[PDB]
């Protein structure tokens, strides 16, 4: 038998000593996050994504995927265009394209930044096709096979 | 009739592309782009009347041709419209040693 | 009720702190008459004139016999049933907040209308009217004014002005208001075009009753779709 | 007064399977057509000389024209109002 | 989704149809009484064929909420009718005029159209349009050619003499166009439970399932279509 | 001359000074009037050298014709300076900051100094600077304010007279301050507040604003700019008069107008420039993300059991309409010959054909005395039987929304549906109750190499979702094979001749195997017929069907030989074959 | 249009680089090609023949598609794929260069 | 599908508190209807 | 409460931390008297290197968390002991880390003695043995030289690998500093675990 | 978020994972088997798997290695059941190459039925499986390397852990006992090129993947709110 709470105090029930203070699992990322270090947070994410996904829910390397990004820079960073910022800033073209350009297009203008060209929306606001999978490899003519045995 | 974001998303999942360049580029607003390639701005070029130069830094015009988009450039023209100077960085060039 | 009431009468206003503490029933009136009334721009000049301030306290009377709860009267004499009505109204909100009562059931039809064709378009109409039809007339009656002398015009000059003042709209008016019965142009026209599928097509677009609202994301947006228990016959 | 220039340029292949059979004189080829008797960066080009570096025939990846670019670093002698090479002419001017 | 699909279905759309010229309606030849009628059709008049509906396997064409069509019943007259579009084209001032344009001093000829089969800049009713042929031809500037192209793929009859009076106190061209609607293979069809399926078989009277007495189906349904939705009303009213 | 091939591999913003407008822009705009005869007028804003929006004439300054000519900027020299809309707030926060009469910095620099740069700014801006000092000059500083009637107007209150900062003087209190300020606030050397007001203002190229609506706004600005006098030098109390004020705020007004109208930031009738990029309609979503794009067909799905899952029944006018490019070659022309005499008559044809020789397209009703093609001629053909398409359902959620299947043409005219087997519903998500999927054919060579090597759908046969199969046997299939399967039907046992057993194998499209050494009235089960199916892929599989469930088992009687599956090298020899199997 | 604003927070020609060849007893990338090269080169290869037409294939074949995709299974593709994964800020590119005639293959099948 | 005029509707502000709103028709269908609306302010 | 359970584990800390104590340990009687009486509670421990860090526990309502001149003074005297003085640790209650007063005085504290580091942490770092809790896997720090040749093999800059702030628990149960590279074991459920490297970044305050 | 030639999942150049799905496998590429050491007692381990035919400590250190990883297994997924709501401990995993599938076909394909014993032939037959077994993480890598016997990085040492232990599972030499050292080979070589197949590709658009797979339980979810 255990204890289902509702409302979450990793705190006070790790200081209580009627309880288990080693496996204290709480639903909130955010406070797994602050008492546990980031990789518990990842693993939080990864067991909340997976439950609100449930039975039919998809492989798990795709919450590992979740979850690895939104924990990359030691905190955890939303989906939301807060998170976006947080995660990959230079990139202007992307957080342009995903919410208030305008807003993003002043602050890099005033900012001067440096954009470089990766990822898909970067380079497809651009004009240019992403250089992901039949174009993530250059494929260049072979000169010695094609002088000796070729022409 | 519209490939829309997600048919985007799809074929990137997939990791299409050649197809993406088809159906976007060849087949909605493909377009040549020249850039000076020494100060970042757009140039002007023309095979036919040949026109090599662009208005940045004249003499210094070392042009080179980026595949695009004309929503592209429109939209460029755009942010440049709104006092936002659009200066392209270029892929270097790259050499193998003698 | 006597805590909360005398709380809210106790509790500074931004505005209304002149007249807050008045006993004065003629300058709180010409207060308001100052605050509301147009054409009024340097509330200190027409001070001076006692026929200026008469005149403001006798419009702002009047209008507030007009508008303030009309149903029960708009002569001078309905006031302290005015104010009975408007006590009674007050108690009902605060038994409200008591939890007393539960707030009105927003999607019942204990509490609603249906108003078509003759409703709306009348209600379109006066709107209508006034902009394309009065504006006109004062106008052209105004120019009219600045053309000639008060007092050297004539009769046939007077219906000369009236009748070229509205030439120019109101049909225009009423068919835009009616082809697009857009909630914001707010129109209260609930129109659509009549599709002609079938016959049944056309009894049932006829026997269409339409919210015609905005609601953003809530639970009022489910909440107003489902099939309300009052809907039944 | 003549002078050797080394210069900086990307070349565009229409058909690198021909091209890369004798790649070196079908840069220089390439570069008598392109560069010879045309200002360009400050310069003229009289005369193409010997290529520096170059590049692998990397395939054009934003096209499907399947055709290849290559990078060419070339010396060539050049006859360096002060001086108005205009670019994509055939002769200077500083009237 | 039966109350949708009843204001969506087909019939006889207006009483008055041949005096009006209305853009995208249908006109089914053929309506039935239901065997099974309800109140609602002492008001309304009821719209659709008491089909021949046989609930089996037949193939597996009529998977998914498919329906299995007889060929001989969309032959016989089975959910056909007339579908209907206009064209009107009013000028923009007197600059314009209806006719044919000259091939000389047009200098805006559309590229490869027809332009034949004109009257008076009208095409005359009865005439087979292409999506090449132009109709209510208009030049303008006077030239230019402002004329208007058919566009659709499927080919239309014209059934139109009328150049109204319009409120501007203008004229414009307003012609009807007559289409010939079959039930096609990909027209959606429904009974009164709410059970959409699009059809996709034109089976020959011979290919049809019969019974030991002679009778075949109009329509082929799924068995399948009916558990997860539950329309026990479509078995119960056949 | 060369135009190597080149990627863009980063993209710098910044703000667009004086000087950047004026070497950008191509010519100069000094007349109001828009179109002087058939071509535009002459240095109006719609000189022939921004652009061209017809196909009557060339831009001049490329010497393309409308499609290959992007556009090229103008330069608008205002009589008077103007503030750039969008960076308004960048301005309050400037003028807060520096001292009016001098220009050198009132805040220290020192408490901002060890900060991270971006922040500097603001920081700095929240400070008061009401009625301060400013140490290097001897000049009280005032307080600025921003007036509440508009967006751009900045006023001065120095403990009284509150004097309007006009573009003119906010330029030069911008110009007084210098780099080593301007950098120790954090701000880029390309920052600079000179930036910020603007004399000549950048002339949107005609690419951007066709027409023979926002060229209204800009003819307007053109208008009023004119109206100003060239010789304005106003000063920290000019006292202007009226006409001349509200003359410069209409062309202030009318330029914000221009550029952010209907656009509300945290900062701060034709829709303005900033109006055309968010929302989905927008620029972005609608222009970049997305595309409309040529050779692409919609229609109806139905079902058609006799196609295989990877293939899709395409109506034969489809197949007329769209086309595949297919260059003439050596090895090919041998084939493509009777394409192209087929031509608009007869399917499969064709009517497109690219010469080379003349770099122009023919259309083939033209192309009788020609009669032939060449080496390095590009021929557009009908697709035939074989073909691979993309096949689309929108909403594309899943990674195999989009496959491609083999196309299957269906040469009866009355079928303008598409076709495709009802297993293959399961990577759509579609069903055959109406809906509508798109279908287009690659015709590059390099996209039918990567649909047919990378995006056949016998890749998505497997979830990438769930790691699962998603395609199998769907309502009539999994009833017909626990049908099949089963041990006894009410007749009795489950058998059928020899005659019906080579009926069900007559539709397989497989080759159909040897029933020679059975008698005509031989009788064979439904687990052998499909036990000669599985030995073509033997597999092994052991588990229960869902046809036998707990909840039934105490409610009739279950056969023993059919609540247990099992497959041995693919010889079905137990139960039935069901939703599970 | 109202931009709901939480408003968060944060020598134009790039140097030329030497490409660096990483030599074969280094090369840490998987010697088998990833269906996307393969698609790439086979794809790539079939566009040059359609441009250019010479073939090295003792059968033949009347579509480029199949020719490229037999040159691909037979090992006798002309082109060599090129994996980079790096550019020092020093001007350099880290590539390794993969000759797919000693690569196996994937299924593409 | 319109409110009920002469009626209080009262609904919670879901700086306000329970807000009453109601709309006087003076006379018959025609007559132009004056709204007040009583709210109960967070101020007290 | 959090003080006794603070005062087992925070010797475990330093147990962890692979560094003897100097001071003798006071029963919890004393400590949590003393708490309340000095307003602090110093605990001395010596590294390998054998260098001195110094640990301060400060209660809730304590002299030196409700004010700024207190706690300048209580540090100024306290860095000017004649010791090698490698770590200082401050542990303060958890809204006390929002009063911007006391971080403002131990940054500018940092910076006047910036040879040596200064941290500041919460109760709940040490309220448990962090390192056996069982959503925490194990965090463990390598080398500068090991990190370099896995970053050399991997063609990697050290900021392009995932980053740790340095005021997560097990970081700081290690001893972790900026710059240096924490390797974790990490469970999975698609490889049955697996091996990450993440770089250190300066600590949030 | 790419995955790179490293088989890292990297946003540019800034890493997001070690290795893509902390494995390296395509999801499309995995099938779930049966690890059968997971639930069996000491005993019931000694005896299903403990080899007696031949007397040698190497059969010792082969039945100690397999001890290990069903310890290991089970102390790593009791600690991943302990830090979950409701997620046990299963002996079911999703791995690239079912070896079972691979046996049970040679084993079918046999030339002849049981083998007379020969103990060189077992003998080869473990130390090839040994080798086999400790040159696998070499299929992140390249053969080249292989060859070379370059030091494996660490956490391509860990992604093949799971594939060990089903490798050592399903090849220990109870299971082998009717395998000829050529059938192993062959074996051997099936696990290996499997193992290839099943690896993620340079350049895959991951993110993406898992963007989509994650949104789609989101409309059922939806769905299943009103329940
Ligand atoms: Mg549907
Ligand atoms: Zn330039
Ligand atoms: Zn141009
Ligand atoms: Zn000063």
């Amino acid at each position: 038998y255990a204890i289902k709470t509702n409302g979450t105090n990793i705190f006070g029930a790790m200081l209580d000593d009627n309880i288990d203070p080693y496996t204290i699992v709480s639903s909130s990322i955010g406070d797994t996050m602050e008492l546990y270090g980031i990789e518990a947070a990842r693993q939080k994410i990864i067991s909340e994504i997976r439950t609100v996904m449930g039975d039919k829910g998809p492989n798990h390397r795709h919450l590992l995927m979740y979850a690895d990004l939104m924990t990359r820079t030691g905190q955890v960073t939303s989906l939301e265009k807060a998170g976006l910022n947080a995660r990959e800033p230079s990139n202007v073209l992307l957080r342009m394209a995903l919410s208030s350009p305008v807003q993003v297009l002043t602050d890099a203008a005033v900012d001067s930044a440096v954009n470089p060209i990766y990822g898909i929306a970067a380079p497809t606001l651009m004009g240019s096709v992403p250089r992901i999978g039949t174009m993530y490899s250059d494929i260049i003519m072979d000169e010695k096979y094609i002088t000796e045995n070729y022409k | 009739l519209r490939l829309g974001e997600m048919e985007h998303w799809v074929l990137t999942a997939q990791g299409a592309m050649q197809t993406i360049i088809e159906k976007s580029h060849d087949d909605s607003d493909g377009c040549i782009s020249y850039i000076c390639r020494n100060c970042g701005e757009p140039a002007i070029y023309n095979a036919s009347h040949p026109i090599y130069k662009c208005m940045n830094c004249d003499v210094q015009a070392d042009i080179g041709m980026v595949d695009s988009r004309r929503s592209s450039i429109v939209f460029q023209h755009e942010m440049r419209a709104a006092n936002v100077n659009i200066t392209s960085v270029l892929s270097p060039r790259v050499f193998q040693p003698a | 009720m006597i805590e909360i009431l005398e709380k809210s009468i106790h509790v500074l206003d931004p505005i209304f702190q002149p007249v807050q503490h008045e006993l004065n029933r003629e300058k709180i009136i010409q207060f308001l008459s100052e605050k509301v009334s147009k054409f009024v721009s340097n509330p200190s000049a027409y001070k001076s004139d006692e026929n200026a301030v008469q005149y403001l306290n006798e419009r702002q009377l009047t209008i507030l016999d007009k508008i303030l709860l009309p149903h029960m009267g708009q002569t001078a004499d309905t006031r302290v049933r005015k104010l009975r009505f408007l006590g009674l109204l007050i108690h009902k909100i605060l038994l409200v907040i008591m939890n007393v009562f539960p707030p009105t059931d927003r999607d019942s039809y204990r509490t609603k209308r249906v108003h078509g064709s003759g409703v709306s378009l009348a209600k379109a109409f006066k709107a209508i009217f006034n902009t394309s039809v009065i504006a006109p007339i004062i106008n052209g009656f105004k120019e009219l004014l600045k053309q000639t002398a008060f007092e050297e015009l004539t009769q046939r000059n007077i219906i000369e002005a009236f009748s070229a003042a509205l030439s120019k709209d109101l049909n225009r008016s009423m068919e835009q208001s009616i082809i697009s019965g857009n909630k914001t142009i707010v129109n209260r026209v609930s129109t659509q075009s009549l599709e002609r599928k079938n016959l049944l097509n056309t009894i049932s677009a006829l026997r269409t009753v339409n919210t015609h609202n905005a609601s953003k994301q809530t639970e009022r947006a489910d909440m107003m779709r489902r099939v309300h228990a009052s809907y039944p016959g | 007064m003549i002078d050797q220039k080394i210069f900086e340029t990307t070349l565009n292949i229409d058909d690198p399977t021909n091209f890369c059979t004798n790649v070196e004189a079908h840069l220089l080829k390439e570069l008598e057509n392109i560069y010879v008797g045309k200002c360009f960066k400050n310069s003229f080009i009289l005369n193409i000389t010997g290529v520096i570096q170059r590049s692998p025939c990397f395939i054009m990846r934003t096209n499907n024209s399947g055709r290849g670019y290559m990078h060419v670093r070339f010396s060539a002698v050049v006859s360096y109002s002060s001086v108005y090479y205009i670019p994509g002419r055939q002769q200077a001017s500083a009237t | 989704y039966e109350t949708n699909q009843g204001r969506q279905t087909g019939g006889w759309y207006c009483f008055s149809w041949p005096y009006r010229v209305d853009m995208n309606r249908f006109f089914q030849f053929y309506n039935e009484m239901p065997l099974v009628k309800t109140i609602a059709h002492n008001y309304v008049i009821p719209n659709g064929l008491n089909t021949i509906v046989a609930y089996m396997i037949y193939g597996g064409y009529n998977q998914e909420d498919s329906v299995i069509v007889s060929q001989s019943f969309i032959d016989r007259g089975g959910f056909a009718g007339t579908f209907y579009r206009e064209e009107k084209v009013e000028l923009e001032s007197d600059i314009e005029s209806f006719g044919k344009p000259d091939p000389l001093i047009t200098k805006n000829l559309k590229p490869g159209a027809n332009y034949e089969k004109l009257v008076d800049g009208f095409v005359p009713v009865g005439t087979v349009v292409k999506k090449g042929d132009i109709i209510i031809g208009k030049v303008a500037k006077i030239y230019i050619d402002r004329s208007v192209m058919y566009g659709f793929d499927e080919p239309a009859v014209v059934d139109a003499v009328m150049r109204p009076h319009g409120p501007n106190d203008e004229i414009f061209g307003l012609m009807r166009l007559r289409y010939e609607r079959n039930l096609n293979i990909g027209d959606k069809m429904s009974s009164r439970s709410g059970n959409k399926g699009i059809a996709a078989l034109a089976l020959p009277t011979s290919d049809m399932p019969f019974t030991e007495d002679g009778l075949q189906p109009d329509l082929i349904v799924n068995p399948h279509s009916h558990p997860s939705r539950m329309t026990n009303g479509q078995m119960i009213e056949t | 001359m060369e135009a190597g091939y080149a990627e863009i591999a980063a993209v710098q913003f910044n703000i667009a000074g004086d000087n950047d407008h004026k070497r950008q822009g191509v010519m100069e705009v000094t007349i109001s009037n828009l179109f002087e005869g058939t071509l535009p007028a002459e240095g109006g804003i719609y000189d022939a050298r921004m652009g061209t929006t017809d196909h009557h004439y060339k831009c001049i300054t490329c010497s393309h014709q409308r499609k290959q000519c992007m556009g090229h900027p103008g330069i608008l020299q205002m009589h008077a300076p103007v503030l750039q809309p969008l960076f308004i707030a960048e301005i309050r926060r400037w003028l807060r900051v520096i001292c009016l009469n001098c220009g050198a910095p009132i805040v220290d620099l020192k408490r901002y100094e060890h900060l991270i740069r971006p922040k500097r700014l603001i920081e700095a801006a929240s400070s008061q600077t009401e009625g301060k000092q400013c140490y290097v000059c001897k000049a009280v500083h005032p307080k600025i304010v921003k007036d509440s009637e508009d967006y751009f107007t900045f006023w001065a209150d120095q403990q009284g007279k509150i004097d309007k900062l006009y573009p003119q003087i906010i330029r030069e209190i911008f110009s007084r301050v210098t780099y080593d300020t301007v950098v120790k606030l954090g701000r880029s050397k390309n920052s600079h507040p000179e930036k910020l007001v603007l004399k000549a203002i950048q002339i949107p190229p005609i690419s951007i604003r066709p027409g023979i609506d926002i060229n209204n706004v800009i003819q307007y600005l053109v208008r009023k700019n004119l109206l100003i006098p060239k010789d304005l030098q106003i000063v920290r109390g000019q006292k202007i008069p009226l006409n001349i004020d509200r003359n410069l705020q209409t062309i202030q007004q009318l330029y914000y107008n221009f550029l952010l109208d209907s656009v509300s930031t945290t900062a701060t009738p034709a829709p303005s420039i900033m109006r055309r990029l968010p929302r989905k309609e927008g620029r972005i979503r609608k222009s970049l993300l997305g595309s409309q794009v040529w050779s692409i067909s919609r229609s109806t799905i139905c079902g058609n059991s006799d196609l295989h899952l990877d293939e899709v029944g395409y109506p034969i006018s489809f197949a007329r309409t769209l086309q595949v490019a297919e260059t003439v070659q050596h090895y090919n022309i041998n084939r493509l010959m009777p394409y192209f005499l087929n031509g608009k008559r007869q399917y499969p044809g064709c009517s497109r054909v690219y010469k080379q020789i003349t770099q122009s397209v023919h259309d083939i009703e033209g192309l009788k005395q020609d009669f032939r093609l060449e080496v390095g001629d590009i021929l557009y053909r009908d697709v035939v039987t074989g073909d691979v398409a993309f096949f689309n359902r929108q909403p594309s959620l899943e990674r195999s929304s989009i496959g491609v299947h083999r196309i299957v043409v269906l040469e009866n005219p009355k079928i303008s549906t598409f076709q495709m087997n009802v297993s293959a519903c399961a990577w759509y998500n579609a069903d055959f109750d109406g809906d509508q999927m798109n279908l287009w054919v690659p015709w590059s060579v390099m996209s039918r190499v990567e649909a047919e090597l990378l995006c056949s759908v016998r890749n998505w046969f497997i979830s990438t979702k769930s790691s699962g199969p998603v395609n199998g046997q769907v309502q009539d299939s999994t009833v017909g094979s626990f049908l099949l399967t089963r041990t006894n039907t009410p007749m009795g046992k489950n058998v059928m001749n020899k005659l019906h057993a080579m009926g069900l194998f007559q539709t397989t499209q497989t080759d159909p195997p040897c029933f020679a050494n059975y008698s005509p009235t031989d009788l064979l089960d439904g687990k052998s017929v499909v036990s000669m199916l599985l030995r073509q892929t033997p597999i092994n599989y052991q588990r229960a069907p869902t046809w036998y469930s707990e909840v039934y088992a105490p409610y009739m009687h279950y056969n023993k030989q059919d609540i247990s599956t099992q497959i041995r090298n693919g010889e079905l020899i137990e139960g039935v074959l069901d939703k599970k199997a | 249009y109202v931009e709901t604003e939480e408003e968060n927070l944060v020598f134009v020609q790039a140097s030329s680089q030497t490409l660096v060849i990483i030599p074969d007893n280094e090369r840490i990338t998987s010697n088998v090609l990833t269906t996307f090269e393969a698609t790439r080169l086979v794809a790539v290869r079939a566009q040059q023949l359609a441009i250019n037409g010479s073939t090295m294939l003792k059968k033949k074949y009347s579509s480029p598609i199949d020719i490229a995709k037999q040159e691909l299974f037979n090992r006798k593709i002309p082109l060599l794929v090129m994996r980079c994964i790096k550019v020092t800020p020093e001007g350099q590119k880290i590539v390794e260069i993969w000759n797919p005639r000693e690569m196996g293959i994937p299924l593409l099948d | 599908e319109n409110i009920r005029f002469n009626t209080l509707h009262i609904h919670y502000h879901t700086n306000e508190i329970i807000r009453g709103e109601f709309i006087s028709q003076p006379g018959g269908a025609f007559e132009n209807s004056s709204q007040i609306i009583i709210r109960y302010m967070t101020t007290g | 409460m959090a003080m006794q359970k603070l005062f087992t584990y925070i010797y475990e800390f330093i147990e962890y931390r692979k560094m003897v104590l100097l001071e003798e340990k006071v029963p919890y009687d004393k400590f949590v008297q003393m708490v309340l009486n000095t307003g602090f509670f110093r605990i001395n421990a010596e590294t390998l290197n054998h260098g001195i860090v110094s640990v301060f526990i400060f209660g809730a309502n304590g002299k030196y968390v409700h004010h700024g001149g207190d706690m300048r003074t209580l540090l100024t005297n306290t860095l000017n002991e004649k010791k090698h003085y490698e770590e200082l640790i401050l542990i303060v209650d958890k809204p006390v880390l929002s009063k911007k007063n006391i971080l403002d005085i131990i940054v500018e504290q940092r910076a006047a003695n910036p040879t040596i580091v200064i941290n500041i942490y919460p109760y709940h770092l040490f309220c448990i043995n962090i390192p056996k809790v069982s959503a925490i896997p194990k965090h463990k720090l390598i080398t500068q030289e090991e990190a370099q040749e896995f970053l050399g093999r991997e063609y990697l800059q050290p900021q392009d690998l995932m980053q740790i702030s340095a005021s997560d628990p097990p970081v700081v149960w290690l001893g972790g500093r900026p710059g240096d590279f924490v390797q974790i074991e990490r469970p999975s459920e698609t490889a049955m675990h697996a091996v990450v490297i993440r770089f250190i970044t300066k600590s949030k305050i | 978020c790419i995955v790179d030639y490293y088989r890292r999942v990297s946003i540019d150049t800034r890493l997001v994972q070690q290795l893509y799905g902390e494995d390296g496998l395509d999801a499309r590429q995995l099938e779930t088997v049966r690890f059968e050491t997971i639930m069996l007692s000491d005993q019931e381990l000694e005896d299903k798997f403990k080899y007696t035919g031949i007397q040698s400590p190497l059969f010792e250190e082969e039945f100690s290695r397999l001890k290990k990883d069903r310890d290991k297994y089970r102390q790593i997924f009791l600690n991943v059941e302990n830090f979950n709501f409701s997620q046990l401990l299963t002996d079911v995993r999703q791995v690239p190459v079912n070896v079972a599938s691979i046996v049970k076909n040679i084993l079918l394909s046999s030339t002849s039925g049981v083998l007379p014993f020969d103990e060189k032939s077992i003998l080869q037959k473990y130390a090839m499986v040994k080798t086999f077994c400790k040159n696998l993480p070499y299929v992140f890598i390249n053969n080249i390397q292989e060859r070379l016997q370059t030091p494996i990085p660490v956490y391509l040492k860990r992604a093949a852990s799971l594939m060990r232990m089903l490798i050592r599972i399903e090849l220990a030499t109870v299971k082998t006992l009717n395998i000829t050292c050529e059938q192993m080979s062959a074996i051997l070589d099936l696990i290996r090129l499997q193992y290839t197949q099943s690896l993620i590709n340079y350049g895959e658009a991951v993110g993406i993947l898992a963007a989509q797979s994650v949104s789609e339980p989101l409309t059922q979810y939806m769905l299943d709110s009103h329940h």
